[PDB]
DNA sequence: TGAATTTCGCGACACAAGGCCTGGATGTATATATCTGACACGTGCCTGGAGACTAGGGAGTAATCCCCTTGGCGGTTAAAACGCGGGGGACAGCGCGTACGTGCGTTTAAGCGGTGCTAGAGCTGTCTACGACCAATTGAGCGGCCTCGGCACCGGATTCTCAGGCCTGGCTCGCGATAGGGTC
DNA sequence: GACCCTATCGCGAGCCAGGCCTGAGAATCCGGTGCCGAGGCCGCTCAATTGGTCGTAGACAGCTCTAGCACCGCTTAAACGCACGTACGCGCTGTCCCCCGCGTTTTAACCGCCAAGGGGATTACTCCCTAGTCTCCAGGCACGTGTCAGATATATACATCCAGGCCTTGTGTCGCGAAATTCA
């Protein structure tokens, strides 16, 4: 009785409506956070403009997107729907990363 | 005061909605452990040229173009902030 | 056609169709459940020839209003399951004046059987 | 004393031949620039810039749009062959994806 | 040779089949049979192999117990031979 | 206080050619001021690398060709071509 | 509950199996009932469907008949049951 | 007559081949084929033989580097024997 | 003369890269890759000798062809 | 009186400082660039060439070949890291087969 | 018509006194060599733009040397280049 | 030989079961009011672009030499091409249980608002060490010759490696007997 | 307590796995033979060196003012945690077809030689294109101001799923025609 979809017409759902979208999927304070925490280990007493933190979001998301892109191939070549870390590490792997 | 262990701060939703953006379907429960270290792994990467930048010029605010030209370096150039 | 065609059948699946040929053997899932015949055997005896017998895998099972066809070497049909078998191991189900097909489960016990007799 | 006008003008270029001519004496490119130099860079200048905001406004066009954003330029670049060849290592920011879905995750 | 009804009792085991499904038996010739006692088609098969299927026997005996001709016996006994050869 | 140059006005020319009743946002407009820094950088330094090959200290008019022949590819070489081959016939007429 | 015999008879037709085959029937009472006149394992279903499958009455004609028990009489009654369950 | 089972002698040939550094490609195919695809382009051009050694080297480099990532992604793929595919997915993924 | 690239020159290119087992399909597209990549390199090698009025493809083109599209070759400079 | 001595180097100063000058890099070029940049280029050859002498022994042979290189180039993370778009003529490659190709 | 063979030549003897290096070696090694120089001189020339400067120093050059070469390469060599500039200051 | 009996087969009557026409609940795309802050337009100015004319070195153009590229012929094989036997490796199908998608109540911390301040980016002024530029030097480094030994190559042992036949054993299939259950 | 009928164990016979031993082929180690390229030597020359001058690039001192950082409070979007259902990857198996190893025939790659000339490298002469400087001027940048494109949200028309109601089709039946057989 109560309307429940099969599993994937969410994911479907949520990756036209990503896919159609272009704002910043991270929130902006963790990331700030995160940013500063791994500035202070290389120099100590370091200052950040906005626009600067702003930059390199946008480098991350676009990076981590287009490795996310990456590793989908890379699992869909396995005749797989699931990503694993053995994808990841492939894509990265070829890429030439690592 | 001192900022660690930040890195919790990529919340597993967040990745969530990452993976949704590029065209993934279903997501593992171990993926984002993986997330996290190769997010380190490039932050750390590009933060380390944008801070040698802003040391050459005896600076100690990190400018936007000084990000700009660390992923310049890597060949992932940027567009929108550079003036 | 000069055959006299007498089946029995007790279970889910029934002798639906047998070559005169023996190019082939048709069963049918007559229910409207699923049959699993897993290490089921069919003896095959025409006259007064030596008895065939062909084993189905350990885990198989042909689901309701379904057709499987287990086809002879010599009929140079492709193998297809669940649907089409083809029993490379044996060149022809066999000829003959009275051709008498049955069907026994796991458990040696014969539930089905179609017999073709001519004058 | 004679009336100016600048070499775009005498070009026909909408882009500035003076600041290109300028910007390649100051870039230490080169002891040297030719006459010509600046007036074939900003004709290439135009004609690339002129192809990209084609697309851009043929793609506003299409969603029912009348004002360029970053997503057209993106949508713009990422259809064509010869753009993105051009562009690949280029990332647009707010730019979003191209929408494309794999056909094996489409339903059988 | 055959008649249809014949084909169609040989075609498939009687199980709960009537007398009057036998090849040769008919309304009046079943209800006498049933009234005798046997009122199922194996009822008579039991008989019949009693008989040790003897021809003569079973139609002289189906004779004397309903009335039955030499045509109507003769095809009883045809059917419950191919009947025998066919499932038992 | 500092005058800063951009491409800003030109662009919008540009763009007010191609299409007349079309607006540009301020984000695509530095988006355009980025891309066309980023192409001008390359075309030069191209430039400059081919032309130290030669033992050359002269930035010709051939040298840019040939880096536009190198860095665009396929069609909109060859456009590019005949664009800069029209504007310098054209400069060098009057 | 069923005996190696009674599984035996039970998985196949009868054909022309001896009387002896039925479970619960030695060879003294095999013997016997070839002597009666039931000499193979058909005949004796014979009986069976004469009697219309009742368990008492076959089951008192076996014992009056070759001198059955009450184990023996319900082995015989139980193979012959599902034997025309099963094929019949 | 003495015979081995397929695969040993492919591992024969793997070590032999990495332990050496000749090149697997004969020369003069390969000149003729850079000429001929030269002539696409110009009509009366020369080649140094140096060159054209270069050519081959970089063509050679390139290859072994792109079967090396082949055999990679027919790996992950729970196969042993590279595909057409594995090609592809790899020069897609490379960037190409 | 694209068919000169014979078939166990390219299997001799994957054993050495340390492929086991080769399909059947693999030479065509290996044929059509090295052809692309040909293509590639040389186009960008005859602009180089077009550039300075010669006749005769250098060393030194070929090596900054390869230079530019980021593969560096060493010991054939120059 | 040569700049390589007063510095304690074996690299050219005058060469590296004529091809800065020769180069288009700077209208101007500092004096002690040069310096920098030929210590930094001697630390560089010495340590591949260590890595590649270390390497030599290790087969027996007595001449760096261009497989030497190689391998020392292709054994050490920091190099091939520097390294790693970098092709070398008659190098080949380094032995390198996986666990699942080895049998059983 | 120049290279930089007599020099590499001297730092294997110094390193390795008594093994040899094949011409197609010293080849791949004049190779090297330019290409690094060439990496650095850009690298520097880039840093020396972005600062509005129009000097290459030798702060210029370790900053682009700590850019390129990745971790203990990069410490190593700025250690090398700081002792050597102090040595040609002092003398 | 005819009448009675019986069985097989045919055509109208009644039936249930299936397929096609129509309306409501449902979510999805469509048209309109509003407001707001960003985009488009209008104007002062001042520095960068333009116009003229000169010197001088970079480059084009003509001539020459030799070199190394192209073209071609003869043989010797090493490598390539094709067919065959096969057994290994890809692929499809089927459980399966375990790990992830989905949904709802919980909280907690992110986002937005508003404020201060001061460290530091940015801009202006002084001048001073520092590097470009030019004449003379001369010796460090490049071009040509020789030579001899490290290495290529070939031949022969030495140990290793891969592969298969024969022997020993275990595991399974099937007939007869001693004991168990029931009857008497 | 004796007698009939049935049931699990003992042992003969056959099929499958693994270990011992030997042989073919190869990788490797060791020594002899020759060769041509790397290392050393000598002649030569032009680029690094030295000294001095001069114009200036940036380094220091100081000031302004701005935005990054720090703080707080409210609100509620979203992160969080739990339970449950199911679908999805992993393992296993059987089928097949197809590259691999090997052998035989084929062919053209390669080496060595010869022969010419296209053009690459070089040198010399001229000229004209452009860096440089001064003088002039207007194009675009900084600033302010207005208004409407699009976000926001609400109300409305249209596609979709599913059920109720009406029409078409296949089927079973029972009285009777057609034909055969036995007894009055």
């Amino acid at each position: 009785k109560p309307h429940r979809y099969r599993p994937g017409t969410v994911a479907l759902r949520e990756i036209r409506r990503y896919q159609k979208s272009t704002e910043l999927l991270i929130r902006k304070l963790p990331f700030q956070r995160l940013v500063r925490e791994i500035a202070q280990d290389f120099k100590t007493d370091l200052r950040f403009q906005s626009s600067a933190v702003m930059a390199l979001q946008e480098a991350c998301e676009a990076y981590l997107v287009g490795l996310f892109e990456d590793t989908n191939l890379c699992a869909i070549h396995a005749k797989r729907v699931t990503i694993m870390p053995k994808d990841i590490q492939l894509a990265r792997r070829i890429r030439g990363e690592r | 005061k001192v900022l660690r262990d930040n890195i919790q701060g990529i919340t597993k939703p967040a990745i969530r909605r990452l993976a949704r953006r590029g065209g993934v379907k279903r997501i593992s429960g171990l993926i984002y452990e993986e997330t996290r270290g190769v997010l380190k792994v490039f932050l750390e990467n590009v933060i380390r040229d944008a801070v040698t930048y802003t040391e050459h010029a005896k600076r100690k605010t990190v400018t936007a173009m000084d990000v700009v030209y660390a992923l310049k370096r890597q060949g992932r150039t940027l567009y929108g902030f550079g003036g | 056609s000069s055959f006299s065609q007498h089946a029995r059948t007790s279970g889910r699946v029934a002798v639906e169709e047998v070559d005169e040929e023996g190019k082939f053997v048709r069963l049918r899932n007559k229910s409207n459940e699923d049959q699993s015949m897993g290490n089921w055997q069919i003896k095959r005896q025409n006259g007064d020839d030596p008895l065939l017998t062909y084993r189905f895998p350990p885990k198989f099972t042909l689901k309701a209003g379904q057709v499987v066809t287990i086809w002879a070497a010599g009929a140079g049909a492709t193998h297809s399951p669940p649907t089409d078998l083809v029993w490379k191991a044996q060149n022809t189900w066999g000829c003959g004046n009275s051709l008498r097909t049955a069907l026994i489960n796991s458990t040696g016990e014969e539930v089905a059987m179609r017999k073709l007799v001519r004058s | 004393r004679a009336k100016a006008k600048t070499r775009s003008s005498r070009a026909g270029l909408q882009f500035p031949v003076g600041r290109v001519h300028r910007l390649l004496r100051k870039g230490n490119y080169s002891e040297r620039v030719g006459a010509g130099a600046p007036v074939y860079l900003a004709a290439v200048l135009e004609y690339l810039t002129a192809e990209i905001l084609e697309l851009a406004g043929n793609a506003a066009r299409d969603n029912k749009k009348t004002r360029i954003i970053p997503r057209h330029l993106q949508l713009a670049i990422r259809n064509d062959e010869e753009l993105n060849k051009l562009l690949g290592r280029v990332t647009i920011a707010q730019g979003g994806v191209l929408p494309n879905i794999q056909a094996v995750l489409l339903p059988k | 040779t055959t008649s249809q009804k014949h084909r169609d009792f040989v075609a498939e085991p009687m199980g709960e089949k009537p007398v009057g499904s036998l090849a040769g038996i008919g309304e009046v010739l079943g209800k006498k049979l049933e009234e005798r006692g046997f009122d199922k088609a194996y009822v008579v098969l039991g008989q019949f192999l009693v008989l040790k299927k003897d021809e003569d026997l079973f139609r002289e005996w189906l004779k004397d117990t309903c009335g039955a001709n030499a045509k109507q016996s003769r095809d009883c006994f045809g059917c419950l031979r191919e009947w025998c050869d066919a499932f038992l | 206080r500092s005058r800063k140059e951009s491409y800003s006005i030109y662009v919008y020319k540009v763009l007010k050619q191609v299409h007349p009743d079309t607006g540009i946002s301020s984000k695509a407009m530095g988006i355009m001021n980025s891309f066309v820094n980023d192409i001008f950088e390359r075309i030069a330094g191209e430039a400059s690398r081919l032309a130290h090959y030669n033992k050359r200290s002269t930035i010709t008019s051939r040298e840019i060709q040939t880096a536009v022949r190198l860095l665009l590819p396929g069609e909109l070489a060859k456009h590019a071509v005949s664009e800069g081959t029209k504007a310098v016939t054209k400069y060098t007429s009057a």
